[PDB]
């Protein structure tokens, strides 16, 4: 028999103490102990991970253990590495098993080679060879130094797809992203190398998206030459003709719903095979499904083919599983925002039943606001239950401490600068802080605002402002005059839908007006105020206080972000004076523009903006000049100056400090000032109108994957500006600024990018309908702001 | 900034049992989440002194 | 209110009209478990019930939802069924 | 701005320098003549001290993710030191540290929960459970507090369902909190707004019944 | 990391018979279009589409057509193998030409199952094309005609390819881009034996010549292997070795490897006779021999020659400074070689 253990010993213990090997061991001082129970205990040694090579044995009467522990970790000194510091190499590290103090498995080494080349693979690096050297020490020690090499990188050269005969090679890349053909200095689109991973479903949507209802890539290789630092990409695929959608058929478990099913399945028969339509109705059956609360619905499409009438009978086979409910929705590393921050932005609610889709758009509320790193879902079934399930969120927060800067130019307004310091999580509660400035040709602002996005637990927001702005007329191409303001405004957001929204607020605002040149309608807003300046002087100076109400409506059903091919965009402001200010006013304006395509493919765009502006006084009173409505330049109306187009300055006869001396002026005494003197100078006016409309054309001088990123727009610009306050009759020999019959018109060429100076727009235009005064600004151009 | 050893802990409200009404009891207490009744009782807050003690 | 965005808002049970017919009275636990399960809300203390909240108020209106309650005895035998059409 | 490397000195030169710069205040210059020491000499007669006081350093100089791992290490190498009781209670503090001291995940919270129940239930006569037993008083209370501030979103949300499953799970783990009791009304609410005041009834016996 | 240019003694004079420029060339894409020789005449061309042909004795064209229409670039990539009064070039666009001899006109032209980058290779009456997604195929000299498809298996990360099958006793044996070097019946297409020849360090990451009934094979990695031209089984293995191309020369065996070390085997069992490590990790084309010498350029348009029989330098010359890239031809007494703008040198 045996075997009796009298005592145990050990053998070779330097960091494990004893009582530390005592416990990993399945057999103690006492036991009897066989093979079968030393083989579990030199197993259980291993399994602790403080040792490479244990070994139990008997002695005569007592169970001898002999251990030989792993080399103890005393630094790791990173060698060559050049793209990465070495302070997040370190992390890891630790974030895999290896860090100092610890220990290292010898056996792990060319793990941790390839482990670390891998990370080299997630950037360009596919010639990188990380070599580790291990050196001993006096006590059981040893220094890790890794020893980095990487010769790099690669620009795929090039993307070839065979078997297209419908559309060629170029178009086909043209949509995707990445792309590597010819990365031109113009073109944005970088081409760098990674997993795709789904960009054949983009080729594979475009050609399901015209009929092509068998199209089936057959295999995509990825080339690498013998040196390797260059990638190709050989995608080959298999077309099929003309396909016309003839009916869809229902099949599988459809939980009762054949009635309202039929209806989401209904198609005109015939049309052309959709894709995305077919895809439409998968995900109609899986959300009417969801709406009778089914957690996963699974519906899958398969196209018949009949080859006699060219035409394709859509297979629809649905599952609607089962029902899930939700216990808990947990919230895993929020250490900064607080839990209210992250679950108002839920569509999946607790205890309610499971939503598939509700779950996902959880995530995607998520990372939209930007306020964590990486944003993962986990579904847990809880334990004892065939239903029951925890949705869980793990995210790890990002720093929205940013410092933005920024730089611009344009003949609008010459060079721009963009200067301020935003906290969008002040301190974790969603609150946006932020102090932001900004500077130009004409106007220096500076602003301090707070805003809650969720001041209701509706999304209703409520945001703060504290401005300061300062206003040089004569640099704006208007008639000289200085405006200083600031004042504070706090405005409500009313998120009537996820199309429309509504603001509302009111606010203070001081304006200090000084040196303005004496001209007849300017000093006409002066009288309605009870102010009566000198009209020989430059010197003038006028403080103003004022409450205003404020309310907007904007509009958006824009489908692309940056380039609108299809639908339209309304913005409406108003403003007006609660009782009790210096001005009695209210100014309206209304924005609008519309995106019609006439193609299936709606690269023949037809845009046509309108811009609408009126304003005037109360109880007796004008409307301030600083509020006036301006037209004429890159953004109104193009082939004319900065706000040229409108009403133009009758000066009065004046003489000041300039200091007079020899070179030109307007109206001066000393240059002759006797009456009222025309000007070319604008200052506009209290009602505008223009109306734009240009015909967005494919770039016709390359037809590489190009064309989809700069955009030709061959416009017709038009507009006017007046001042319905304007005495017509007493200055009978002046121009009748008070007729809004004056329309300028104008015609020419766009261009559009994105660029590494930042997104450009060239837009050579021409007037041929334009008045007196009108100066003409014929090439145009805006490069940031 | 991280949080020193501070005396926030020792303005927490204590514990009180909940009484249960008549025709009616409470939710069964789980084994977790449940302080052992110490009587202790040692220096507490900065009065407990943190340092690693040891001899020889 | 009015005008707001207030997304969707359910709670924890679905009744169909034809899944409430499985039940009826002197069956166990189990079986309504499997049948529709499993109610969410088993009230302390003294007291074995569960609550079926059918409750369907996403939209500004309704405000629509049914109540289904269910009582067993000590042995968790169905001894009471109670389904209402709330709420006028 | 520390300096990092570490001459080669005598063995008790460095560790009574190490003392000195420990006994003072300075954390960050004893970490580091420490940290070389331990890292030149991982089993002497009296590394175990080194490790002990490194702990002791890490926490002093708001370092927890490094002094957490130095706990872990002296755990999992000597579990049944004479003075393992003070390294769980060490360990108490770090995770107790890198809470809230409100709704923040509070899991660390949670775990610093877990590190002093361990310390009490072994060694109840330990010098710092009287210490550690004010701390899960009030990490217990925060644990409730937290249930409390997820009951009060979907009470404004219109949860009711949530509401009180919530409470019912504050009610189970945290029965005799201060957040339970404050929990009690949105239980009763969450029921009136289903319909069921035959529940509410209920709820309300049991706060009339209860003065917070 | 480059080794520089080695200083050469030149033992004699490497000069330029004739230059001749043939359109823009193949650039810095991995492409193998390298001239062809056949009876004093030199068909060479480029990516863009444009074929000529020069005398071997001056370069002067006798025709140059195009293969391009309204232009697109043809994507000449593969090739150029002549014979039968055919000029075959293969393109990156899955189509096979073949050119008259006489005018440079289309005889036939077919759609190949996709990128024709192998060179053809002419064995009795059919044209094998090895395309990029592992489909050997083989086309009728005479018509053109698909007769049969084989597929050879796809691997996961890619290689340019590539194998150009040699042929011996109603086979074609042909190397893999997976590892796997293979032998098939040239009539069906059947396949005949398989044999791998490849280490695999998970998830770290060639054309054969038959010398009496030994086939000698070389792996993606640059292990060799001598194989048995019935069963396919391995005779002899040595670890080392790569891509480009070797040549065997009676009984000795001079290759460039993946370093760009030029070295000589024995036919025997592979032992090593001299090493070559002064080219070292620089473009070496493929080594061809030329009157007693290895002639080897490199990517910055010098040419090497090597002496076979202990590896020292015989000569050095510059060519052309656009560089080397595709591989040299020696045959009928002459050299020529064309650098990445396309143009075609004669050497000497």
């Amino acid at each position: 028999e045996g075997f009796v253990v009298k005592d145990i010993h050990f053998e070779g213990l330097q960091r494990v103490a004893v009582g530390a090997a005592l416990l990993s061991m399945p057999v103690r001082t006492g036991d009897t102990v066989n093979d079968e129970d030393i083989s579990n205990t030199i197993r259980a040694l291993f399994a602790t991970g403080n040792f490479e090579d244990v070994r139990v044995l008997r002695d005569g009467d007592t169970l001898l253990v002999q251990v030989k522990e792993r080399p103890t970790i005393a630094s790791i000194t990173f060698s060559g590495n050049k793209s990465v510091k070495d302070d997040m190499l370190k992390q890891n590290l630790e974030a895999s098993g290896v860090r100092v103090g610890e220990s290292l498995d010898r056996t792990t080494i060319a793990d941790i080679e390839k482990g670390l080349e891998d990370f080299y693979y997630s950037v360009g690096k596919y010639s990188a060879s990380v070599k580790a050297v291990v050196t001993p020490l006096p006590r059981n020690r040893v220094d890790l130094k890794l020893v980095f090499q990487e010769g790099v990188s690669a620009e795929i050269q090039q993307i070839n797809i065979v078997g297209n005969h419908a559309f060629t090679t170029d178009e086909l890349i043209s949509h995707f992203q990445l792309r590597d053909e010819v990365p031109w200095w113009v073109g944005d689109r970088k081409y760098q190398k990674q997993k795709l991973a789904g960009d054949l479903e983009t080729l594979r949507s475009y050609y399901l998206d015209r009929g092509y209802a068998r199209f089936n890539i057959d295999s995509t290789q990825v080339s690498l030459t013998p040196d390797k630092k260059g990638i190709y990409v050989t995608v080959n695929i298999t077309e099929g003709d003309q396909y016309k959608l003839s009916g869809v058929e229902v099949s599988g478990n459809l939980a009762g719903h054949s009635a309202e099913i039929e209806q989401l399945t209904k198609i005109e028969p015939g049309e052309l095979y959709n894709g995305t339509k077919v895809t439409k109705m998968e995900d109609d059956i899986k959300k009417l499904l969801g709406r009778y609360g089914y957690a996963y619905p699974r519906v899958q499409s398969m196209p018949e083919i009949n080859d006699a009438d060219k035409t394709v009978k859509l297979r629809v086979n649905v599952d609607a599983g089962n029902r899930f409910y939700v216990r808990k929705i947990r919230f895993e590393g929020n250490d900064t925002s607080k839990d209210a921050v992250l679950r108002r932005e839920m569509r999946q609610m607790e205890g309610a039943w499971l939503g598939s889709d509700l779950v996902d758009q959880g995530k995607e509320r998520l990372n939209r606001l930007g306020f964590f790193e990486t944003v993962d879902t986990d579904t847990q079934r809880v334990p004892g239950s065939p239903d029951q399930v925890d949705v869980v969120y793990k995210v790890k927060e990002r720093n929205t401490g940013s410092f933005n800067f920024g730089i611009g130019y344009g003949t609008e307004s010459g060079v721009s600068f963009q200067a301020g310091v935003q906290q969008d999580n002040w301190l974790g509660t969603g609150y946006a802080v932020g102090i932001n400035g900004t500077k130009n040709d004409y106007q220096t602002y500076a602003e301090l605002s707070v805003t809650n996005p969720y001041f209701t637990v509706d999304g209703v927001s409520l945001g703060g402002r504290l401005f300061y702005n300062d206003f040089q007329a004569d640099d704006a191409d208007l008639s000289d005059y200085t405006n200083k303001s600031y004042g504070t405004d706090v405005t409500l957001g009313f998120p009537i839908n996820e199309y429309n929204s509504l603001r509302a607020g009111l606010g203070y605002v001081h304006n200090s007006l000084s040196n303005m040149q004496p001209q007849v309608a300017m000093w006409r807003y002066l009288y309605s105020m009870g102010e009566h300046p000198s009209t020989s002087d430059q010197d003038n100076s006028f403080k103003t206080d004022d409450f205003t109400f404020n309310y907007g409506w904007t509009y958006n059903k824009l489908d692309r972000g940056y380039f609108p091919t299809d639908g339209s965009r309304v913005n409406l402001t108003g403003k007006v004076t609660i009782p009790g200010s210096d001005n009695e006013y209210y100014k309206v304006t209304l924005d609008t523009a519309t995106y019609v395509p006439i193609d299936d493919d709606h690269k023949w765009v037809v845009l046509g903006r309108t811009r609408w502006g009126y304003g005037d006084g109360l109880g007796g009173k004008e409307m301030p000049f600083y509020e006036n409505f301006y037209a004429g330049g890159s953004s109104t109306v193009r082939g004319f100056q900065s706000n040229t187009i409108g009403p133009k300055a009758v000066y009065f006869p004046h003489q000041a400090s300039n200091y007079d001396p020899d070179y030109d002026y307007e109206c001066a005494t000393q240059d002759g000032a006797k009456d009222l003197c025309k000007s070319d100078d604008a200052v506009g006016g209290n009602a505008m109108a223009v109306a734009s409309l240009e015909f967005i054309t494919p770039t016709p001088f390359i037809s590489d994957k190009y064309a989809n990123s700069v955009r030709t727009s061959f416009f017709w610009d038009m507009g006017t500006v007046w001042d319905t306050n304007w005495d017509s009759s007493q200055y009978s020999g002046y121009p009748d600024y008070s007729d809004p019959s004056n329309i300028r018109m104008s015609a020419g060429i766009a261009l559009q990018w994105m660029s590494p100076l930042g997104p450009l727009v060239f837009s050579y235009a021409q007037p041929f309908k334009k008045y007196d005064g009108d100066k003409a600004e014929q090439f145009q151009f805006n490069i940031g702001k | 900034r991280q949080v020193s050893g501070d005396e926030a802990y020792l303005e927490a409200a204590p514990l009180a049992e909940l009484h249960a009404p008549a025709g009616m009891i409470l939710p069964v207490t789980s084994g977790d989440y449940a302080i052992p009744v110490t009587n202790g009782s040692g220096a507490v807050g900065k009065a407990l002194d943190i340092r690693p003690p040891a001899q020889p | 209110e009015r005008v707001v965005y207030r997304p969707d808002i359910n709670q924890g049970n679905y009744l169909t009209a034809n899944d409430v017919s499985k039940i009826r009275v002197g069956m166990t636990q189990q079986q309504v478990a499997y049948a529709l399960g499993t109610p969410l809300m088993s009230d302390p203390f003294g007291t074995n019930t569960w609550f079926y909240v059918f409750r369907q108020q996403p939209g500004h209106e309704g405000v629509t939802q049914q109540t289904l309650t269910l009582t067993f005895n000590s042995s968790g035998v169905l001894t009471n069924i109670d389904n209402k059409p709330a709420l006028s | 701005g520390s300096k990092e490397e570490v001459p080669d000195n005598p063995p008790n030169e460095i560790y009574a320098t190490a003392q000195q710069k420990l006994q003072d205040g300075n954390w960050r210059q004893a970490i580091t003549q420490l940290e070389a020491l331990d890292n030149r000499y991982p089993f002497g007669p009296y590394s175990q001290q080194v490790q002990l006081d490194l702990i002791y350093a890490y926490y002093k100089n708001a370092d927890l993710p490094l002094a957490q791992a130095a706990i872990d290490r002296f755990i999992r190498l000597n579990p049944t030191h004479p003075n393992i009781d003070y390294v769980m209670y060490m360990r108490g503090l770090t995770n107790m540290a890198l809470d809230d001291s409100s709704d923040r995940d509070p899991q660390h919270a949670r775990a610093a929960f877990s590190d002093f129940s361990k310390l009490v239930r072994g060694y109840p006569n330990s010098q710092y459970t009287t210490d550690a037993t004010k701390r899960l008083v009030f990490l217990k209370d925060r644990l409730a507090k937290y249930e409390y501030s997820v009951a009060e979103y979907y009470t404004e949300r219109g949860a009711w369902v949530a509401v009180v499953n919530r409470v019912e799970g504050m009610l189970r783990d945290y029965p005799d909190t201060q957040a339970t009791r404050d929990a009690l009304p949105l239980m009763e609410n969450a029921y009136r707004q289903m319909q069921m005041n035959a529940q509410a009834e209920k709820v309300a016996k049991i706060i009339a019944a209860n003065s917070s | 990391k480059m080794s520089p240019l080695p200083t050469v003694e030149n033992q004699f004079t490497p000069t330029t018979a004739w230059s001749t420029s043939v359109g823009s060339g193949i650039g810095n894409f991995y492409s193998n279009l390298h001239p062809a020789l056949a009876d004093n005449v030199v068909y060479a061309a480029d990516r863009a589409g444009l074929v000529k042909a020069l005398n071997a004795d001056d370069g002067k064209e006798i025709w140059s057509v195009s293969l391009a229409e309204k232009k697109e670039p043809a994507l000449l990539s593969g090739g150029v193998t002549v014979s039968g009064g055919h000029v075959y070039i293969g393109s990156e666009k899955a189509q096979v030409y073949a050119l008259n001899t006489s005018d440079g006109t289309v005889a036939w032209q077919t759609k190949v199952a996709g990128e024709a980058l192998s060179r053809p290779v002419v064995s009795d009456g059919l044209v094998l094309i090895h395309t990029s997604n592992g489909q050997l195929q083989a086309l009728n000299e005479a018509d053109g005609a698909v007769k049969w498809t084989v597929n050879l298996d796809m691997p996961s990360l890619s290689l340019r390819g590539e194998s150009a099958p040699t042929t011996a006793f109603g086979a074609a044996v042909v190397g893999g881009d997976n590892g796997r070097v293979s032998a098939v019946l040239m009539e069906q297409g059947q396949m005949i034996w398989q044999q791998r020849i490849s280490q695999a360090t998970g998830s770290t990451e060639t054309t054969p010549v038959v010398v009496n009934g030994v086939v000698f094979a070389l792996a993606y990695n640059g292990n060799l292997t001598a194989l048995d031209l019935r069963s396919g089984q391995i005779m002899w293995k040595r670890e080392l070795g790569s891509v480009n191309d070797f040549i065997v020369d009676g009984n000795r065996i001079y290759l460039v490897d993946q370093n760009d070390r030029v070295m000589a085997l024995t036919i025997d069992g592979g032992v090593t006779l001299w090493t070559q490590s002064d080219l070292l990790h620089r473009l070496l084309t493929s080594p061809v021999l030329y009157n007693g010498n290895l002639v080897v350029g490199d990517s910055e348009g010098y040419l090497h020659w090597i002496n076979v029989e202990d590896g020292r330098f015989v000569a050095q010359q510059k060519v052309d400074s656009s560089g080397f890239q595709t591989e040299p031809v020696a045959a009928d007494g002459k050299l020529l070689i064309q650098a990445k703008d396309g143009t075609v040198y004669s050497i000497t």
